[PDB]
């Protein structure tokens, strides 16, 4: 479990394994005292970078838990279809309700 | 040249509002919303032409 | 020289093999220069060999500057004054700042002398006053030197740097001001640049910096407070090094 | 009357043979004859361009402290907004009377000798009196062009042409000026960031947010982006009541209207110096000027590829541009300093683009219509930009409490009743985005899982302060105006902040968004005067005197100066007027 | 455009467009324009009333 | 911090035609001295090495 | 006529500088024979 | 601080009073009216917001 | 023969390919949408603005001067201020022979 | 206006369209979001009743 | 022109064909910005004959 009061602990594997349901509570319940005896190898700006690939690649995880919910991703725009020689490539405005009971 | 002056003459912005020049400056329409008139002030005022 | 270094994979032909050196010398005899000279004043086998020829002169003058600035300013100095500018009564409190303002400038002058490109340094007054002196050890290029600079040692030639704000150069032209204890200033004879109208050290927000054919220069501050510097005791330019310098920078006058 | 009982007529087409000679651009002796007997240090706030230094994130606190001194010194050259007409004509109260010489130019006390795209603090000392160039007719000061005269021209062009409905602007003006405005709407805009592919991903969010916020306020929702409003027109215009949908389609049709008012006043003539006829006529057609929010790279590919163009200097690292085709998680290096602008806006990220765009030629012109004109017609001075901490933004975009649904359970619909809904008080913890769906009431449901898979797709690093300069165009470019400059500052990955809300600690004051006034058109009277840690001494100079941080352009070295921007925060004439009026203020000279 | 007085545009494609654009058919518009020394030779209309 | 001076003061009436063995003055500005700011040369972000 | 104050110009008027003792231990006062530049 | 502590109480008090009267509730204190415009902008009908 | 009137030139959309089902093909200067022609996929970007106020029609379908309806009847329609009721008869009177 | 003028002579006496059918037709032309299923049905029906 | 080829490409073959001369000069019949008495004066209507 990554300790949020030392920046020398955040990796992408430790945050992607954490769900986004639990990352709401872990940020507000930490220790206010920032510590500065162990810095980060990519800099402190690189520690924020390592945090956000940890959140962005975790968005597949929160979506795969809802894979019985939404529909197939329709091609939103033209140019995304195989057979082009008689009919065009449609683009489906995804204004619908993605929900499967 | 001696006075470094220049006289204006009978002029306005509408042929509509130029109509009130043929009665003298007694009731000459000076000013409608933007349409402006300057009556003749010159040695040539009141004369034959 | 390519294929004898390409088939041998010699990346730099000073790493060329000793038989592979002289067999090329048995073929083409004009290469004894770039292979068998102890210290050629032009660097052998480099692309920027003419550029590295220039950057040394940019370096070697700054040490001739930088160890001469320390020379006249060894300890606590007595500079008292050299020009004649009288004060109003509340004008002395401006120099109350100039006491406090002073030592940050002499870094940032030399920082700006570092900060210029050397290609942009050769248009300034000190880079041509040395050429008026290296021609005296020949008319230097662009004829910025007047007809009467070569007459006395009292004909100096200034540059102008900004005192406050940023320490920046405020000229295109070397402004040659003839200087007479005390001595009052006088211009020379004569497309419009702002600062070029004043005497050296005449007013605030101006640093004035003149040089000579004798190459004894001045650093003129506002208020007469100026002093000579013997940069001639610190210019160490070897003549066979300097003779490729001057010929590229002189002009044979008709 | 002639020499008869005969009428005669003198037009202003009469004036063809006098005003059109190439001596209007002949001011060589003017700058020389005024130059002697110099002027002292006129504390050059608006009379100096700074090159950018460092990131944009701290650039205020540079310029706040750098001009902490010569800002409370005196006044700027303009005070004439307080001056009535003929108070300029009188000998007192205008020391700058002897400095107003040309109808096409300006003589003002600027810096002496320091070359302009460089340095931060100019050496206050002796001064110089040079030029800039008056670009469009609106730059004449407002004691010479009356304010009522600008509306006089505007209304009478208003006839014959399409106008906004009088009802629908009340929705927009309420929306633009809404204080309690749901801050997802600032965040979800930077989420799409103009990417069309991320838009048609997230169309249910776009559907419901406008649908929810309409019931709170009869107002549009997302409206500070032309691209975003343009996408709502096409890809969303089906699932709405017409009363809501009328607002956007009237908005574009009025931008359709204000677009083709240029070319009714044009003549067919040859192409010229690279520019077209329309580019030389009006300011909105010249591509060297580019809008303050540029998400793609169509602009500089048009702008820097011009014969007018000189050194678009992006200054955090390397000064000259080289660009990105696409951008993703590993490409949006959220805090960098190189100057690479992103092209990640089109529908087809698979058919990517670095050199060949996707958009029409009027696309940026439409943004130049929407940003430079319409937003000041609703601003009255109150709007300003924002520089984006996308690292802070992309933390909290993908930060939602959307629970798992039960096997056999229904769809989340309502927040207060349904416990499975993301906006339910059981699902409300602070510092998550469905709490930010809840801070302003925006009903957005359980199918919001479709967002994050594409939120992980495309992202953008951080904004940058792009400074493109240019020469006077073919048609004004004589041998005394060749050296002249027009500085045009704009941000790439930036968002407009309509309503400055700082009397509220919900977004703490400048967390996601450092303000960065990119221009006098967007200069926060309440944004900038209420910044992060802050001098109180400038409070006088904040209530007026638009604080333009001088990396982003100066008061005199741009296309749009102070005379028109007061005119924006002045006369109470209608929206239909000021749209045409400021447009009429944009006719080149 | 009757007389030479000014530096022209440096964009020479532009000014020659505007050359005849102004001096299309002025009563005070010359034909065969300015030589080095001499007058513009303002043309003569066929009648004056 | 005041610079040293040898003499205190004089007051000389100067006739305009009667200037003989000419001298000059020193120029100080009109704004208060809080504005004539410090000489600043910052180190750039990139260095030579 | 013209009216202003007046001080006699002599070479006994000195403006006083100070030093922080590290001023000559600067990177530009102490330059080697070749630079990294 | 105590405003958002009891902000639901502020919301119900206004609209219940808005049901009886076409009148605003807390106009007696601008510091309160600053808050409702700032904080409760979602949970009100537009007719009294 | 088997043609169809397109009202709105929609080029602000890549869902249908721009002219997939329907190649544009203007048949007269009455029918030349400024966003149909200029925003076709194969359009010369050197001819943008001159396309805006000129009805580009290939001369196999008719030029201006040998059409029964010339440019002035077209230019009345796009430019006149009147509402469509007056505008109806005002161009309806524009068809009485000479 | 002259070409619109004699329309205002002929505008009397004959049928004028309703105000509702003015904006409904005109907004349909200017509907950029006009659904393209309607174009293909118009080619499907192809004049065949 | 003669009706050439199929209807699918005849405009697209046209814009390649007529790209040269159609940009060369401005055509005669775009004079709709000309007003009355701009026309009847000899300049600005070279087509007055």
């Amino acid at each position: 479990a990554p300790q949020f009061h030392r920046p020398s602990t955040i990796t992408a594997d430790n945050v992607r394994a954490l769900g986004t349901r639990g990352l709401v509570l872990a940020t507000n319940n930490a220790q206010f005292i920032m510590d500065n005896s162990y810095p980060h190898p990519h800099g402190t700006q690189g520690a924020v970078r390592e945090f956000l690939r940890g959140q962005a690649a975790a968005l597949t995880d929160l979506g795969v838990t809802h894979a019985n919910n939404t529909f197939a991703p329709q091609p939103m725009f033209a140019g995304d279809a195989a057979a082009e020689w008689l009919r065009p490539s449609f683009g489906l405005k995804r204004t619908y309700s993605p929900f499967v009971v | 040249g001696l006075f470094q002056e220049a006289y204006p003459i009978t002029c306005a912005s509408d042929p509509a509002l130029l109509r009130s020049a043929r009665d003298g400056e007694a009731h000459a329409r000076e000013t409608h919303f933007t349409q402006y008139l300057i009556y003749d002030a010159s040695p040539l005022k009141g004369l034959s032409l | 020289l390519t294929e004898a270094c390409a088939a041998e994979r010699v990346v730099r032909p000073h790493q060329l093999s000793p038989a592979a050196q002289t067999a090329l010398l048995r073929r083409f005899p004009a290469l004894e220069g770039p292979l068998r000279h102890p210290r050629p004043v032009l660097q052998p086998f480099d692309i920027a060999a003419e550029v590295a020829f220039v950057a040394r002169i940019q370096i070697a003058c700054l040490r001739a500057l930088g160890h001469s600035i320390r020379a006249a300013l060894q300890g606590g100095p007595r500079i008292f004054q050299r020009l004649r500018y009288d004060f109003g009564p509340h004008q002395s409190e401006w120099l109350g700042e100039v006491t406090r303002r002073f030592p940050v400038l002499l870094e940032n002058l030399m920082r700006a002398l570092e900060g210029t490109a050397p290609d942009a340094f050769f248009h300034t007054a000190y880079a041509l006053a040395v050429l008026a002196h290296l021609g005296g050890q020949l008319v230097p290029l662009s004829d910025d030197i007047p007809a009467r600079f070569a007459d006395s040692d009292a004909h100096y030639a200034f540059d102008y740097y900004s005192t406050s704000g940023d320490t920046l150069r405020l000229t295109n032209r070397p402004i040659a001001v003839v200087i007479d204890e005390q001595s009052k200033c006088r211009f020379m004879e004569g497309p419009h640049r702002v600062c070029e109208q004043y005497l050296p050290g005449e007013s605030y927000a101006y640093l004035c910096l003149g040089f000579n054919r004798r190459l004894c220069g001045l650093v003129v501050f506002p208020g007469g407070f100026a002093f000579t510097i013997n940069t001639a005791a610190y210019l160490s330019l070897a003549d066979p090094v300097a003779r490729a310098v001057g010929l590229r920078f002189c002009r044979g006058a008709a | 009357w002639g020499k008869d009982h005969q009428v005669l007529r003198l037009s202003m087409e009469n004036a063809v043979g006098t005003v059109c000679h190439p001596s209007l651009m002949n001011i060589d002796a003017a700058v020389g004859g005024v130059n002697h007997d110099p002027v002292e240090a006129a504390n050059p706030y608006g009379a100096y361009v700074a090159a950018p230094a460092g990131p944009g994130a701290d650039m205020q606190q540079r310029f706040l402290n750098a001009w902490r001194q010569r800002l409370a010194h005196g006044r700027v050259r303009w005070v004439a907004e307080c001056q009535m007409t003929a108070e300029q004509f009188m000998q007192p109260d205008n020391a700058n009377l002897a400095l107003e010489l040309h109808p096409a130019f300006d003589f003002f006390a600027g810096v002496a000798d320091v070359e302009l795209p460089g340095g931060e603090v100019p050496p206050a000392g002796p001064g110089a009196i040079q030029a800039t160039w008056r670009v469009v007719n609106g730059n004449l000061p407002l004691a010479l062009c009356p304010v009522a005269f600008r509306d006089a021209r505007g209304l009478e062009l208003g006839v014959g042409r399409h106008a906004m409905a009088p009802a629908t602007i009340a929705a927009v003006r309420g929306a633009f000026e809404d204080r309690s405005y749901p801050a997802v709407f600032y965040l979800l805009q930077a989420a799409i960031h103009g990417n069309e592919h991320v838009f048609c991903a997230l169309a249910r969010l776009v559907t419901q947010c406008i649908t929810s916020y309409w019931n709170n306020t009869r107002c549009a929702a997302f409206v500070n982006d032309y691209s975003l409003v343009s996408y709502i027109v096409t890809y969303l215009g089906g699932d709405l009541p017409e009363e809501c949908m009328a607002v956007y389609r009237d908005l574009v049709a009025h931008v359709e209207a204000l677009a083709q008012l240029v070319d009714d006043f044009t003549l067919p003539g040859p192409e010229l110096g690279g520019q077209a006829q329309a580019e030389l006529n009006h300011l909105m057609r010249d591509p060297a000027l580019l809008p303050p929010l540029v998400w793609d790279c169509d602009g500089l590919m048009r702008h820097a590829a011009l014969d007018r163009h000189r050194d678009c200097r992006i200054d955090a690292g390397g000064h000259e541009p080289v660009y990105a085709a696409a951008c993703n998680v590993a490409t949006a290096d959220f805090n960098r300093n190189d100057g690479r602008l992103l092209h990640n806006t089109q529908a087809r990220a698979a058919d990517a683009a670095d050199d060949r765009p996707h958009r029409p030629a009027d696309w940026t012109v439409h943004h130049k219509i929407y940003y430079y004109v319409l937003v000041p017609a609703f601003s009255r001075g109150r709007c300003c930009t924002a520089g984006v901490r996308f690292d802070r933004v992309y933390a909290t975009l993908q930060n939602m409490v959307v629970p798992e649904i039960a096997p056999g359970e229904e769809c989340p619909s309502d927040p207060v009743t349904d416990p499975a809904h993301p906006l339910h008080p059981a699902n409300l913890v602070a510092n998550t985005v469905k709490r930010m769906f809840h801070n302003g009431r925006v009903v957005v449901d359980g199918p919001a899982m479709l967002t994050l898979q594409v939120l992980a797709h495309n992202m953008a690093e951080r904004t940058t302060a792009l400074l493109c300069s240019a020469a006077p165009d073919a048609g004004a470019n004589t041998a005394s105006t060749a050296n002249m400059r027009i500085f045009d500052g704009a941000l790439h990955a930036g968002v407009l902040l309509m309503a400055p809300q700082h009397l509220d600690h919900t977004i703490q004051n400048g967390e996601y968004f450092y303000v960065l006034p990119v221009h006098a058109l967007f200069a926060g009277a309440d944004h900038v005067a209420n910044a992060p840690n802050f001098p109180p001494a400038l409070r006088d100079l904040a209530r007026h005197v638009p604080l333009v941080p001088p990396a982003l352009g100066a008061n005199y070295f741009s296309s749009i100066r102070q005379p028109v921007v007061q005119h924006a925060r002045e006369s109470a004439a209608g929206e239909n007027a000021l749209t045409y009026a400021l447009m009429a203020g944009y006719f080149k000279m | 455009y009757l007389g030479r007085g000014a530096p022209p545009l440096l964009d020479n494609a532009a000014a020659v467009y505007l050359r005849n654009a102004v001096v299309a058919g002025n009563r005070l518009g010359p034909a065969q324009p300015l030589p080095v020394f001499g007058c513009a030779q303002v043309p003569r209309r066929a009648g004056m009333d | 911090m005041d610079p040293y001076y040898p003499f205190d003061a004089l007051d000389v009436w100067e006739h305009r035609r009667f200037i003989v063995a000419d001298s000059r003055s020193f120029i100080t500005p009109e704004f208060p001295r809080d504005f004539w700011m410090l000489p600043v040369f910052n180190i750039p972000r990139e260095t030579a090495a």
